[PDB]
RNA sequence: ACUCGUGAGAGACUGCCGGGGUCAACUCGGAGGAAGGUGGGGAUGACGUCAAGUCAUCAUGCCCCUUAUGUCCAGGGCUUCACACAUGCUACAAUGGCCGGUACAAAGGGCUGCGAUGCCGUGAGGUGGAGCGAAUCCUUUCAAAGCCGGUCUCAGUUCGGAUCGGGGUCUGCAACUCGACCCCGUGAAGUCGGAGUCGCUAGUAAUCGCAGAUCAGCAACGCUGCGGUGAAUACGUUCCCG
């Protein structure tokens, strides 16, 4: 199925084609998915449209989704790095904010390993 | 142990917070024991002298 | 071993069955140390293989075990600086229980999607000279065969 | 993050500081010691001079970077790179 | 019917055991029902001492602290049995708590 | 009134034997609702068959410490022995069974400097 | 009348029998017995070697500072990074993840400390606080693996969890360098691994849990201890090390 401009997988269960929204995660999946009582772990062919229209009503009134969410994202990476804060210059420098052990990890954030 | 900084520790703290151990024969603020008031080594020799009313050595 | 020969353990029979093949077969299996778990693997793989074959499950186990036992073994030692292979006869005890050992390596590496589905069909297999212990016991004897010419050696 | 029930900590001689700075309306170098204390709405247009352990480093502070300590604005280590 | 816990805590077997001894002879002689010294479980401390100072930590010592803990359950309290119990002196290794 | 016990790691269980019936009480419920594992079983029901008496005695069970393994060797151990000191006739047969025969082998000490009981810390020579 | 906890005693000494042995040590087998040939483990380091480690536990000979290299206090640092090595945890998935039901242990701690029942929070936690200086009250009726029922059909996946954003609780006068925990978004590398190399011979290998020291908060995947389930193999010293 197709979704704010996201292809919902072909057959998989709704618990993860809702998390595939950058938006929704497994959590906030399984609390929507509670809330408005569809089971979990039904297959995509027997998805309907009404339902899905409905459920983009409720993830749009109650949250941010997508292009919003990075917007807002960049925004925070921007005034961050304009003010000279530590995190700002720590996403100058391509490092981990919270401080961890730089020593010999971190290549998560310092990307592929060069020798010198 | 430096006694200056021995006897300032001893000496009431201004805040709750700036209190610790401090092994009263050496001074030594690492690795003592909050029961005995003493640290490893002075443990030992206390321990190996017979002086301390209550400690043996353990072989179970 | 350099004093001298240690004990064997008094394996137990299976009250199951009544064959001691069928522990050996479980304690190989064994994984972390979960008996009942590898127990409950051994008789649900059995029980799926005698119902896809329709015969007794014990016969076409000691068919599978006679089929696939080596019987000669390769060894390996160096004389003058080179490394030479000089094969030697196994005694029964060690041929069946390499025999097991090559049955469960052989049934790990199989494509079935399901491991208790892939023991049955690596038996069945075995028993039907189409298995992959068949082969590796066909390279071995193949082996022996080629490099029995320093049998002189003796060792 | 400060517990919400006890509220933000603000030095008191800082405090008393700025106040009488603001009551007077003179904007100068405030000599600022304390890099705990947390900035409030009050520290629109004033000037401090943090202590980074080397020398005072002036820093301006407006409505843009409210919520965040003294410290986040002032380096404290020099890293010039390889 | 009133009864006494008479605590003894020690820490040496031959000290506790003289000293339940006593307490056994003088209640006798009173003339009172005691049921004795019974069991209970001794506590056990462990500590573990690194041997050397500055590293060398492969190595290292564990002590044991060991302390006899015996309960007498004394009936009927005569008032001469508890005077006793009060002057009778007891060595400092033996703790006696009258409750 | 007739009298047990058994032991096999902290594992001590109380057996009195009745003439009834066949019938074993485990803390009020049956053998097979209590640790129904077919080893479980077998080993419990190994000196009965071994004796060859079977369906004419009653046993009742307290449990207290140990694990199912403990537990069921120190039943079997425990009937055992109330089946020698009801008819000692039979103890030359039970006895070269090996069933009267307590097990001298439990958790060992565990030693400083290692990880536990015996295994050996990782001791490389770099 | 049995465990239970803690006092005394008995019990393995080649004790006896048969054969080898110089009729000697010692050895093979057998009977009794809980154990048979130091039953299992711990404490236990001879003369000396490595001018081994420690003037930062402490003590000490000599030199050096004494108006300083002694001393108070505010802030910062000991956690910095384009890299390299060593020790552990998490995995790489079906002997499995998740969801519901369901039974078995040991030992240890608790005074300026444990914290019951009840009420509200998804949950960290907020109110209150009986019972305890402790076989009694709390550490949940000490659990996890285990057993039964359903989904996944081999995918970079319902495996896997780091990184980055958005909200809170707790100890602390003091969480930005610089704590932990709870709630959410976030979905990266990784498909059993090169020469080479390490541990282990029975309750052992492997796997799964619990408690304590230091401590108000914790960098606790470390150390110390207590446990559940529990293997395979040893033909024999030619080659590698001592
Ligand atoms: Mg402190
Ligand atoms: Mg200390
Ligand atoms: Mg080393
Ligand atoms: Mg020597
Ligand atoms: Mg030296
Ligand atoms: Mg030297
Ligand atoms: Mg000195
Ligand atoms: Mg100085
Ligand atoms: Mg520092
Ligand atoms: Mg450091
Ligand atoms: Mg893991
Ligand atoms: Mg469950
Ligand atoms: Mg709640
Ligand atoms: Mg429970
Ligand atoms: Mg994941
Ligand atoms: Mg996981
Ligand atoms: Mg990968
Ligand atoms: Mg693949
Ligand atoms: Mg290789
Ligand atoms: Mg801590
Ligand atoms: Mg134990
Ligand atoms: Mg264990
Ligand atoms: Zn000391």
């Amino acid at each position: 199925a197709r979704l704010v401009g996201v292809d919902l997988p072909r057959d998989k269960r709704m618990e993860i084609a809702l998390t595939y929204i950058y938006g929704i995660g497994r959590t906030r999946s399984n609390e929507i998915l509670a809330a408005t009582g569809i089971d979990k772990n039904m297959r995509t062919k027997d998805l309907t449209d009404d339902q899905v229209t409905v459920l983009r009503d409720y993830i749009e009134g109650n949250l941010k989704v997508e292009g919003d969410l990075r917007r807002e994202v960049q925004a925070d990476i921007r005034r961050k790095i304009e003010i000279g804060c530590y995190q700002g210059l720590r996403h100058r420098r391509g490092l981990p904010v919270r401080g961890q052990r730089t020593k010999t990890n971190a290549r998560t954030r310092k990307g592929p390993k060069r020798t010198i | 142990a430096k006694k200056a900084l021995v006897h300032k520790a001893n000496k009431k703290p201004k805040f709750a917070v700036r209190a610790y151990t401090r092994c009263n024969k050496c001074g030594r603020p690492h690795s003592v024991y909050r029961k005995f008031g003493l640290c490893r080594i002075c443990l030992r020799e206390m321990a190996h002298a017979g002086e301390l009313p209550g400690v043996q050595k353990s072989s179970w | 071993p350099r004093k001298g020969p240690a004990p064997k353990r008094p394996l137990v029979n299976d009250p199951v069955y009544g064959s001691q093949l069928v522990t050996q077969l479980v304690n190989k299996v064994l994984l972390e140390g979960k008996k009942s778990l590898a127990e409950r693997i051994v008789y649900g793989a059995l029980e799926q293989a005698r119902e896809k074959t329709g015969t007794d499950p014990v016969v076409t186990l000691k068919r599978a075990l006679d089929n696939v036992k080596p019987a000669l073994e390769v060894r390996s030692r160096r004389v003058g600086g080179a490394t030479y292979q000089v094969p030697v006869e196994v005694r029964p005890d060690r041929s069946t229980t390499l025999a097991l050992r090559w049955l469960v390596n052989f049934s790990r590496q199989r494509r079935e999607k399901t491991m208790v589905e892939r023991l049955a069909n690596e038996i069945l297999d075995a028993s039907n000279g189409l298995g992959a212990s068949v082969k590796r016991r066909e390279d071995t004897h193949k082996m022996a065969e080629a490099n029995r010419a320093f049998a002189h050696y003796r060792w | 993050p400060r517990s919400l029930k006890k509220g933000p900590f603000v030095d008191d001689h800082l405090l008393k500081k700025v106040d009488v700075q603001n009551e007077k309306n003179t904007k100068q170098v405030i000599k600022t010691w304390s890099r705990r204390s947390t900035i409030i709405p009050d520290f629109i247009g004033h000037t401090f001079a943090v202590h980074d352990g080397r020398k005072h480093v002036p820093v301006f502070v407006t409505e843009a970077m409210v919520g965040h300590k003294l410290g986040e604005f002032a380096p404290t280590r020099t890293f010039k790179g390889h | 019917g009133q009864k006494i816990r008479i605590r003894l805590k020690a820490y040496d077997h031959e000290a506790i055991d003289a000293s339940a001894r006593k307490i056994v002879e003088t209640v006798t002689r009173t003339g009172a029902s005691v049921v004795g010294p019974v069991p209970l479980p001794t506590e056990k401390n462990v500590y573990c001492v690194i041997r050397s100072p500055h590293k060398y930590k492969d190595s290292r010592e564990h002590f044991e602290m060991r302390t006899h803990k015996r309960l007498i359950d004394i009936l009927d309290p005569t008032p001469k049995t508890v005077d006793a119990l009060m002057r009778i002196d007891l060595p400092a290794s033996v703790d006696v708590n009258i409750q | 009134p007739i009298q047990t016990v058994g032991r096999r790691k902290e594992a001590v269980v109380r057996v009195r034997l009745v003439p009834g019936t066949g019938q074993f009480n485990l803390d009020g419920r049956t053998l097979e609702n209590y640790f129904p594992n077919k080893v479980h079983q077998q080993l419990i029901k190994a000196p009965l068959v071994t004796v060859d008496r079977v369906d004419q005695f009653d046993i009742y069970a307290h449990l207290d410490g140990g694990g199912p393994s403990g537990q069921a060797g120190a039943l079997r151990l425990a009937i055992a022995r109330a089946l020698i000191l009801v008819q000692p006739e039979d103890r030359p047969a039970l006895k070269k069974a090996g069933f009267l025969t307590r097990d001298p082998r439990a958790i060992e000490r565990k030693k400083y400097g290692l990880k536990k009981a015996r295994k050996a810390p990782q001791y490389s020579k770099r």
